[PDB]
């Protein structure tokens, strides 16, 4: 839930 | 069919519990998190902003995420908006993770 969004 | 009631989003079978929308006009942001239980990195943590209108039984959906949400048959882009009527589906990202708009009466 806390990861950076992909592209 | 029912003047007063609440608008909510239904997730697929065996999915997150009902996501009820503020009936007072306040915005509700949806995205990657415990409310939708989506862990897909392509989905933004702030994917869409929703504003409910209980009187018309519709929901305005503005895309905030980088990757495309789909509101009904209309694929959005960042800054653009679509509308949900009852039964319409919101695909959170890339044609995945559908949420269907439903109506709960009070009586």
């Amino acid at each position: 839930y806390d990861e950076s969004t992909d592209e | 069919l029912g003047s007063r009631g609440r608008l909510w989003l239904q997730s697929p079978t065996g999915g997150p519990p009902p996501i009820f929308l503020p009936s007072d006009g306040q915005a509700l942001v949806l995205g990657r998190g415990p409310l939708t239980q989506v862990t897909d990195r392509k989905c933004s943590r702030n994917q869409v902003e929703l504003i409910a209108d209980p009187e018309s039984r519709t929901v305005a959906v503005k895309q905030l995420g980088v990757n495309p949400s789909t509101v009904g048959v209309h694929e959005l882009k960042p800054g653009l908006s679509g509308s949900l009527s009852l039964g319409d589906v919101l695909y959170l990202v890339n044609g995945l993770y559908p949420l269907t708009l439903r109506w709960e009466e009070l009586s």
